[PDB]
């Protein structure tokens, strides 16, 4: 299954 | 001397979405010395491993990634006594990991991320001394890491990310002395980082975040230099920043987003000369924003709300030519914003709302020729809006309500291109509605409500896009203009609250989506239009505290709320007529 990469995608 | 290069008359028809075995399977018979990489990748095959492939005795490399394979993993390819590196990656292979990798004695690479493997990781591989690539993520691996994969000397990339591990993280992990990439998040470890982590000195990549640790953060990984990449967020770290973070001089992206933190940015920080994205999101930190950090070269990204910074934004920010995304809302910031920001034409976001900001509006960012949301409301900016927004070609979404703008409103807007959302709401501006507000192009959502606005509403000339406009709460007097069919994609009307006179336009009723209309707390008079009962699309039409007379209509008003109505007589739903 895909797992998640990078920074913390939350923004506003 | 893959997709039947060499024979090694018969096939060479390797596609085909059909499944591998005895499609497969004749490639493995062709018994053959000559075969040294073996390519089945993304040929849609499904299914198992056959045993004869033991008799490619001489490959090298073999990559099966991007696949169907399902069942356990075939041991058989641990007959592959000369591979090198195997790939297989992104299959269906399920149940615990089989022993016997060991004789794979000369793998350098090992990829099979995004499969079914449950279990334990396997303690086996421990034992490949010449390994240098190991990547298990992307599993439903159970348990804890070995503390044994810390043998694996010469490994410098490891992923493990992505599974249903946890317990505490070995210390043993930090005598990878070549270790340079270190993925192992989105796990349920627990604990903190064990401080020999400090002796991988070539380090360049660490994750390990949406994982469920904790504890202050370890004083001593200062010392890993030459590490560029630092991820922690999504977990429960407590305490303050190490002073001793300032010691990495490599760091290009830093994440500490979503846990506990407590105190200030260290000021050394001010050093990292080569950060590109600084983000603590939703931590309990306070104090001032060192001013060093408006002067950092290459920062790109600077995100640090849902905290509690006191003080004042840095002066120089954005003189590096180089921000593009800036959010520090929720804080409690002060003083005026900084000119500089969009210094390059980079910034494209700049979200500042929930501070205590003062000061007018900087005429710099008028010339911010990037710029795409804007959100700063609930702040104490004063002054003239400045003029010269809708010059600015991709401005789509404007949020200057809750705070004090004075004089007039930019007619500049109202000829935004592109500018899709602008709210303007409470803010004490004492003058009229820009004459052309209704012509602009896209804007969907208006909303200039308790801003003490006066006059009259201008006519609905264009009225393209708007579907949802508030003027609720202000001095508007007037009639409310008769052409308001023009608004085609309206859905949403307020203009309650207000000191609107005459009658209510009757091409409200050229209504092909109209849903809420409030026209309450006014001064109308005449008739509800009786073909608003045609209506099949009206919900809320409250029209109370006003002077109107006759009947209230029927068919699609007959199940609506009597509290909509308090002026006088209405049709049978209501004191007979
Ligand atoms: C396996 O094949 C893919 C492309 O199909 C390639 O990107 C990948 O690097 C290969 N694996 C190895 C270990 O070379
Ligand atoms: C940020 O605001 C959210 C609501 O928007 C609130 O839950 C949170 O506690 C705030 N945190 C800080 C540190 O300001
Ligand atoms: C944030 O800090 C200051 C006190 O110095 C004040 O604005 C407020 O009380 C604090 N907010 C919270 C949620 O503690
Ligand atoms: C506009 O801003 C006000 C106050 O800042 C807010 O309460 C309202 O929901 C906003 N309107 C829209 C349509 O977003
Ligand atoms: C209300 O409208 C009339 C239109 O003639 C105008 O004279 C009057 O000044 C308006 N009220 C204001 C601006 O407070």
């Amino acid at each position: 299954h895909e797992v998640p990469s990078g920074p913390n995608p939350i923004s506003n | 001397l893959s997709l039947k290069t060499s024979l090694s008359k018969v096939p060479v028809n390797g596609q085909n979405d059909a499944v591998w075995c005895s499609w497969s399977g004749v490639v493995c018979d062709n018994v053959t010395a000559q075969v040294i990489s073996l390519d089945l990748s993304h040929r849609n095959l499904s299914g198992r491993i056959p045993i004869q492939i033991r008799y490619l005795s001489s490959l090298l490399y073999l990559n099966l990634s991007g696949n169907s394979l399902e069942g356990s993993f075939p041991t058989s390819i641990f007959d592959l006594t000369k591979l090198t590196t195997l790939d297989i990656s992104r299959n269906s292979f399920d149940s615990s990991f089989p022993p016997g990798i060991s004789k794979l004695k000369f793998l350098k690479v090992f990829n099979a991320f995004s499969n079914n493997f449950e279990g334990l990781l396997p303690s086996d591989v421990s034992r490949l001394r010449f390994l240098e690539e190991l990547n298990f993520g992307g599993s439903y691996f159970e348990g804890e890491i070995p503390a044994a994969y810390g043998g694996l000397q010469r490994l410098k990339f490891i992923h493990l990310a992505g599974n249903v591990l946890g317990g505490k993280l070995p210390p043993r992990l930090g005598l990878l002395t070549e270790l340079q990439h270190m993925e192992i998040g989105y796990n349920h470890f627990n604990g903190n980082i064990p401080s020999e982590f400090a002796l991988l000195s070539n380090l360049k990549y660490f994750d390990v975040s949406n994982c469920s640790l904790s504890g202050s953060l370890p004083q001593e990984l200062g010392n890993l230099s030459n590490l560029e990449t630092l991820f922690l967020f999504q977990n429960g770290f407590t305490g303050e920043i190490p002073e001793s973070y300032s010691n990495l001089k490599s760091l290009k992206l830093l994440d500490f987003s979503s846990n506990q933190l407590s105190g200030s940015i260290p000021s050394g920080f001010s050093t990292l000369k080569n950060l590109t994205w600084l983000s603590l999101i939703s931590n309990n930190l306070s104090g001032e924003v060192p001013e060093g950090i408006g002067e950092l070269p290459e920062l790109t990204t600077l995100f640090l709300w849902n905290n509690n910074f006191t003080g004042v934004l840095p002066h120089k920010l954005g003189s590096n030519g180089k921000l593009e995304t800036m959010d520090v809302s929720n804080n409690s910031f002060t003083g005026t914003i900084p000119s500089s920001l969009c210094h390059g034409n980079k910034l494209y976001k700049l979200i500042l709302f929930s501070n205590m900001f003062e000061g007018e509006l900087p005429k710099s960012l008028t010339r911010c020729e990037s710029l795409w949301r804007f959100r700063s409301q609930n702040n104490r900016l004063n002054g003239t809006i400045p003029i010269g927004f809708g010059s600015l070609r991709n401005l789509t979404f404007v949020d200057l309500s809750n705070n004090r703008f004075t004089d007039q409103i930019p007619a500049d807007f109202a000829t935004a291109p592109v500018l899709q959302y602008l709210n303007l709401s409470t803010n004490f501006f004492h003058r009229k509605l820009p004459e052309n507000i209704w012509k602009a192009p896209n804007l969907q959502i208006f909303s200039a409500s308790f801003s003490n606005l006066i006059g009259e509403i201008p006519n609905y000339v264009g009225c393209k896009s708007f579907y949802r406009i508030e003027l609720q709460g202000n001095s508007l007097n007037g009639t409310i203009p008769w052409d308001i069919g023009h608004c085609e994609k309206l859905l949403c009307l307020n203009l309650s609250q207000n000191h609107l006179n005459g009658i209510i336009p009757w091409e409200i009723s050229t209504l092909p989506s109209i849903a809420d209309v409030d026209l309450s707390h006014n001064l109308l008079t005449g008739t509800i239009p009786s073909d608003f009962g045609s209506s099949k699309t009206i919900t809320t039409f409250n029209v109370s505290y006003n002077q109107l007379i006759g009947p209230i209509p029927s068919g699609s008003f007959a199940h609506l709320n009597p509290s909509f109505f308090s002026s006088n007589e209405g049709l049978c739903g209501d004191l007979v007529g």
